[PDB]
């Protein structure tokens, strides 16, 4: 049952074309499955014009039957109206009775085959049409769902920012299943509905007008209710979902930071909240859903006082000899048929808004521009010489970051940057890795420049290892192997004991297939980063540069990485990042940067003999103030 | 399943009188809406048949009659079907949380923060929609179905047959049907899930992916679950797509038999030929409401996947709890004690921590060091009884925590965790986690400590500044910057800190280490310290490695005598 409460579209009718035009590799089987529907509910809606015909023979032959042999229709007709009766003459008068005979089940068996043989074709092409309708909605599905992959991994990376939390999330896992169901729908469902109502107002109509008016005088009746239901209920949808997302909001907080809840004292208010939100989102639901609920009935008392003014109706005009007997049973069948699409109209209607919603949505996601093509160059990094070349860069038009800054990192040696918080060391080595473009600057690699070089060979080459630590939900095996997938179960386990993630892992019950999650499993945040380390190093890089590598790994277990690691970052470059002093020791290259700037250079004796900004920092790390 | 039913018959037992009433409310219904064709049939055949005029005209009022009752009879079974419905979702979700908040800290983190959201909020909204849509969709067969065959035979004995003959042979064919589309179904719904969750995995570590440049087999992986997820569909495509045709099939078949066994009757004058009009809706009432229940019948294992989590969920019994009448110490101060504790984590053959013995006085600090796993966190969540000694003592101001009021614990035990998490709301909001009562004076003193007092009053808000959900709209080194301000503001008796010092650049995090040093100068403090330089003014320091403690002591006896102590001094120096 629906209960999306509303969206607005910026353009209907251009996103319904477009959404349309979507489909349009499947021109055929969408022609086909809509000839199918045609000649289904054809051959449906004529059957019971066939039965009316038959019952009509039964009817003739059973009261023909007790009339004198020998006579007319005509004078038998007269010689009832004679007798007083009137009444029942009027109704022999409009009748195909011939006076002293029986029922003819010749005709009647004859006639009971060609309706059985129209049913059977009828049941068989409906069933054809769905199974060509599904298969051309799959085909639209894989075709949407693979060009939306596509544009993601094409989007730019300040794209995913601007984004609110999750609207990229709910934009192509749950609003691609909102145009698959109405896609679905408005072939399947909606294009059957609006033929059974035309083709059975033409066949009631071949039947009898006046009938007719009392059936089509609904229509107007029953939307109308529909709309002022869903109208009254509009408030309702809305409230209701608030409600839900707030109460799920309270749970994941409470859920997520339980250990603050229990230790300051905080569980039996947060019980009382908990107490007060889900009582309000039961009466939003319940006030909602009842109203949801409601059109159902609603329509179908509509219905059923069409029906009784058509039977009534209708009795009347066969006693009196307008229409047979037959053709009121096939015009009960046909109002019958034609009640049910009123009654979900609204569901078609709901269903329908809330997905070309969704459509828009998806639309104006493929539509936004993506990075600047790469321009294919096949980097060729040997050595690992980087050199910044007056580097500036804003993340928005105005407000500037970087300001025109020139480092050398020579082959072999290991740059460590150190500064306040801001600084933008994390963009400084994000412009390294082309995340961003550098604005009125030059990063070279070896020589050869950063621009015009294949932006996927660059990263596959620089190994760099995150600020924020990110585990996707799978075993630490897993995450370890998820930067060379096609390492064989030796060098995985080999650059866990290098980073010493083999030292934590014959702790746990289960040593590389525990699950382990980004939310906080059975893993510390100092266990944590050593998985990010090793699946850096799994990968084998050229030049290394780590974020805030780390951060919380004590002093002890850093420096046995780095022994074991020396093989490896030997003749490799290395920018590290770290707000801690004891790591960025023993490595030339010492850059303290601050307000985007670098405000002095050198290595560890040097920036301690000029006493300021490196110096004043090393006496406050250690005692003193 | 099993545990589904049991479910209902607890969270459903508060409302029978409301099931009671709905199913009485759509038999009545459902049987006036089986009635019209009734008197329709009557006016054919005792009307136009007889050529009495006011006869149909007569009968129209009751017509009229039935059909209002009817749409009474299905806007009050509605209005109970949802009230019955959502009463249960409420209490089934108010029960679930109520179990939740009693787990203690490994119970909790057995099934996970993220995990138990989903097991509150949506797990429970399956089983309400499965309770609504069988209260009002399911039922409908076996009174549609039975009280058809009970007109037939009330209007028609000599030719029900034919109802007792295509019911359960649509009933069969349709059986036969779901049979099959039900496994395939749950593979679909499992995997379209697995689709959602790689499409989350790939945007949230975004940053990764291209850090690694793993898009070109990024995409073959997405492509192989998206080609598997619409092989799958089509599958069950194929099977939905014989429902509908199967069941008009039945329908019109039947139509055909009834009209030519009626015929063969009313010849002989058995029947009355106005009862074909009823026969014929009869037929397509009762033969589109079984093909209507049965198409909600696809999810009874989504439905019972959902009620086992539950379940288990709510199944799992406290391990932590309060002990009954606990000893009462007022004004409780800081003095701990740990004699010969261990914990030996389920998932045993290695405790964590074990013959663990110390004193900290109170007034006096103490700092735990250690390299990373030695298990400082769980000593210090042992501590505040997060979690429970399993064969060691651990005493506050000598009497056993494992018998004392926990909330009482709570009140006065300062812990400012390794994690950091900051409630939606103001800054002040959550400050005031720490004192329900603090002044925007005493606010800014508690903000100015944690030197976290000039990133909010830079702010247009200023203390009403907003937090996000989790406190993400921070940088890291805020939010948990905010965190020790929060539990400064409590002023307990004791300080746990967790090493919340990490993120912070040197100026920053040399300001607030002194300033703590200075409002903590009378209070029992254990805090989980790195940097050796920051321990030589600790009252005690612990030597946690890996397991035990390897040494305890000052500074210099520690430097001494211990070599780990002196390992993480020469490695830090310079
Ligand atoms: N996505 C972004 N959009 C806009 N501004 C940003 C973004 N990321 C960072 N900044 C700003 O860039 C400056 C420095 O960024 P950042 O790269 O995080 O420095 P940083 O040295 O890494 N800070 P930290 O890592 O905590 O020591 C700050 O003024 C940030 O607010
Ligand atoms: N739920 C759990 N199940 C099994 N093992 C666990 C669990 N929680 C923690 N451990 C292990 O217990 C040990 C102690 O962990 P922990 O106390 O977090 O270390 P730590 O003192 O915090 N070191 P650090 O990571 O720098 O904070 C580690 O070996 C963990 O892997
Ligand atoms: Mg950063
Ligand atoms: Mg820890």
């Amino acid at each position: 049952l629906p209960q999306a409460p509303l969206e607005r579209t910026r353009d209907f009718k251009g996103s319904a074309i477009r959404l349309a035009r979507r489909l349009l590799p499947q021109r055929a089987l969408t022609l086909a499955v809509i000839l199918l529907g045609v000649g289904g509910i054809a051959i449906g809606v004529i059957g019971p014009r066939i039965l009316g015909h038959a019952t009509d023979l039964l009817f003739n032959g059973v009261i023909g039957r007790e009339l004198p042999a020998g006579l007319t229709k005509e004078q038998a007709v007269e010689a009832a109206r004679a007798r007083g009766d009137g009444t029942f003459a009027d109704l022999l008068s409009g009748m195909d009775i011939v006076p002293g005979q029986g029922v003819d089940f010749g005709a009647v068996g004859r006639t009971l085959a060609l309706a059985l043989g129209l049913y059977l074709v009828a049941a068989l092409l409906v069933w054809v049409q769905a199974r060509l309708l599904n298969v051309t909605v799959q085909r639209t599905m894989v075709a949407l769902r693979a060009e939306v992959q596509e544009k993601i991994h094409r989007l730019p990376l300040s794209y995913f920012d601007s984004r609110q939390r999750g609207e990229v999330l709910s934009r192509v896992t749950n609003d691609v299943d909102n145009i698959q169901n109405s896609v679905s729908m408005t072939i399947s469902q909606l294009l059957t509905s609006v033929l059974t109502v035309f083709a059975v107002l033409v066949m009631m109509l071949t039947i009898s007008p006046l009938l007719t008016l009392f059936t089509v005088v609904t229509v107007p009746a029953s939307l109308w209710v529909t709309r002022w239901i869903t109208r009254r209920s509009q408030p309702l949808f809305v409230a209701q979902w608030r409600n839900t997302g707030r109460l799920a909001a309270h749970l994941e907080e409470t859920y997520s930071g339980f250990t603050i809840v229990k230790t300051f004292g905080h569980r039996e208010a947060a019980a009382g909240k908990f107490a007060e939100l889900n009582s309000e989102t039961q009466q939003s639901s319940f006030g909602a859903q009842f109203f949801s609920g409601l059109v159902s009935p609603a329509t179908m008392f509509i219905g059923n006082l069409s029906y009784v003014a058509v039977a009534v109706v209708g009795g009347l005009q066969v006693a009196t000899g307008q229409i047979t007997l037959g053709s009121i049973q096939a015009f009960i069948q046909y109002v019958r048929q034609f009640n049910q699409p009123l009654t979900q109209v609204a569901g078609m209607y709901n269903t329908l808004q809330s997905g070309i919603a969704s459509a828009e949505r998806v639309f104006d996601l493929l539509d936004t521009e993506e990075e600047s093509a790469d321009s294919p160059r096949r980097a060729d990094v040997r050595t690992g010489r980087v050199e910044f070349e007056h580097v500036s860069f804003s993340y928005v038009p105005g407000t500037p970051v970087i300001e025109d800054l020139s480092l050398v990192a020579e082959p072999g040696s290991t740059v460590a940057i150190v500064g306040p918080t801001g600084a933008g060391k994390t963009t400084l080595v994000n412009l390294l890795m082309r995340f961003y473009d550098v604005d009125s600057g030059r990063i070279t690699i070896d020589g050869v420049d950063i621009a015009s070089v294949s932006r996927e060979s660059l990263r596959a080459s620089i190994g760099m290892v995150l600020q924020d630590t990110w585990l996707f939900a799978g075993t630490i095996y897993d995450n370890i192997a998820y930067g060379r997938p096609d390492a064989d179960e030796d060098e995985v386990i080999e650059a866990a004991t290098a980073a010493y993630v083999d030292r934590f892992v014959h702790t746990l019950p289960n040593g590389y297939d525990t699950r382990v999650d980004d939310d906080g499993g059975a893993i510390s945040a100092g266990e944590k980063q050593l998985i990010t380390i090793a699946r850096a190093v799994l990968a084998r890089p050229k030049l290394l540069v780590l974020d805030e590598a780390t951060s919380s790994v004590d002093t002890r277990t850093e420096l046995l990485i780095a022994h074991a690691m020396a093989e490896l970052r030997r003749d490799r470059t290395s920018f590290i990042i770290a707000h801690r002093l004891s790591t960025i020791r023993d490595a030339d290259l010492i850059l303290v940067m601050d307000s985007g700037r670098i405000i002095e250079r050198g290595t560890h004796e040097e920036l301690l003999a000029r006493h300021g900004r490196y110096w004043e920092m090393t006496r406050v790390h250690l005692g003193g103030i | 399943s099993n545990m589904l039913w049991a479910l209902l018959r607890q969270y459903v037992r508060p409302y029978r009188w409301l099931l009671a009433v709905v199913a009485v409310l759509q038999v009545i219904s459902n049987m006036a809406s089986l009635y019209l064709p009734t008197v329709n049939a009557a006016i054919i055949d005792d009307g136009v048949a007889k050529g009495d005029t006011a006869r149909i005209v007569e009968l129209g009022a009751v017509m009229l009659g039935v059909t209002a009752l009817q749409v009474v009879c299905a806007v009050g079974a509605v209005f109970f079907g949802a009230r019955a419905a959502t009463g249960f979702g409420h209490d089934l979700r108010a029960a679930v949380f109520t179990h939740v908040t009693t787990f203690s800290a490994e119970e909790a983190g057995r099934f996970g923060a993220a995990s138990l959201l989903t097991r509150t909020t949506n797990d429970v909204g399956h089983i309400q929609q499965l309770v609504q849509l069988t209260v009002t969709m399911l039922i409908t067969a076996p009174i549609m179905s039975i009280g058809g065959i009970f007109m037939a035979l009330h209007q028609d004995a000599g030719l029900s047959w034919l109802l007792l003959v295509s019911v359960p042979v649509l009933g069969l064919a349709n059986y036969w049907i779901i049979r099959h589309l039900m496994p395939v179904f749950t593979r679909m719904q499992s995997l379209i899930d697995g689709i959602n969750r790689v499409l989350r995995d790939q945007l949230s570590g975004i940053r990764v992916i291209r850090a690694f440049a793993r898009e070109p087999l990024e995409r073959v992986r997405f492509a192989e679950a998206n080609q598997t997820l619409s092989d799958s569909a089509l599958e069950a495509g194929r099977w939905q797509a014989l429902m509908l045709p199967v069941t008009t099939l039945v329908i019109n078949v039947s139509s055909v038999a009834l009209i030519w066994f009626g015929g063969l009757r009313i010849d002989a004058g058995q029947m009355q030929v106005g009862s074909l009009i009823a026969f014929l809706a009869y037929f397509m009432q009762i033969l589109m409401a079984v093909l209507m229940a049965t198409f909600m019948l696809v999810i009874f294992p989504r439905a019972a996947v959902c009620a086992d989590r539950i379940g288990e969920v709510l199944s799992t019994q406290t391990a932590i709890t309060n002990p009954a009448d606990p000893v009462r110490p007022a004004a409780i101060a800081g003095d701990i004690g740990v004699h010969d504790a261990t914990f030996c984590y389920p998932g045993a053959d290695r405790p964590v921590l074990q013959d663990v013995s110390f004193t900290v006085p109170r007034g006096t600090t103490t700092a735990v060091v250690g390299s990373t796993g030695s298990g400082k966190s769980t000593l210090i969540s042992l501590i505040c009884r997060l979690y429970d000694v399993t064969s060691g003592s651990l005493r506050i101001d000598g009497v056993d925590v494992r018998d004392l009021d926990i909330e009482q614990l709570w009140s006065a035990i300062g812990l400012v965790p390794q994690r950091g998490y900051l409630f939606s709301g103001t800054v002040a909001e959550n400050l005031r986690y720490g004192r329900a009562d603090a002044t925007d004076d005493e606010m800014w003193e508690a903000l100015r400590v944690a030197a976290a007092a000039d990133f909010v009053r830079a702010h247009p808000q200023g203390l009403d500044m907003p937090v996000a959900q989790g406190g993400i709209n921070f940088s890291g080194g805020q939010r948990q910057r905010l965190a020790i301000a929060r539990a400064v503001i409590r002023r307990p008796a004791i300080y746990l800190f967790d090493d919340a010092f990490s993120a912070l650049d040197v100026h920053t995090d040399a300001r607030v280490r002194d300033a703590l040093r200075e409002v903590a100068a009378d209070a029992t403090v254990v805090i989980v310290s790195q940097r050796i330089s920051t321990v030589i003014e600790a009252d005690q320091v612990v030597v946690i490695d890996d397991g035990r403690v390897v040494g305890i002591g000052t500074h210099d006896t520690l430097l001494a005598d211990c070599p780990i102590y002196a390992e993480f001094a020469e490695s830090q120096a310079l």
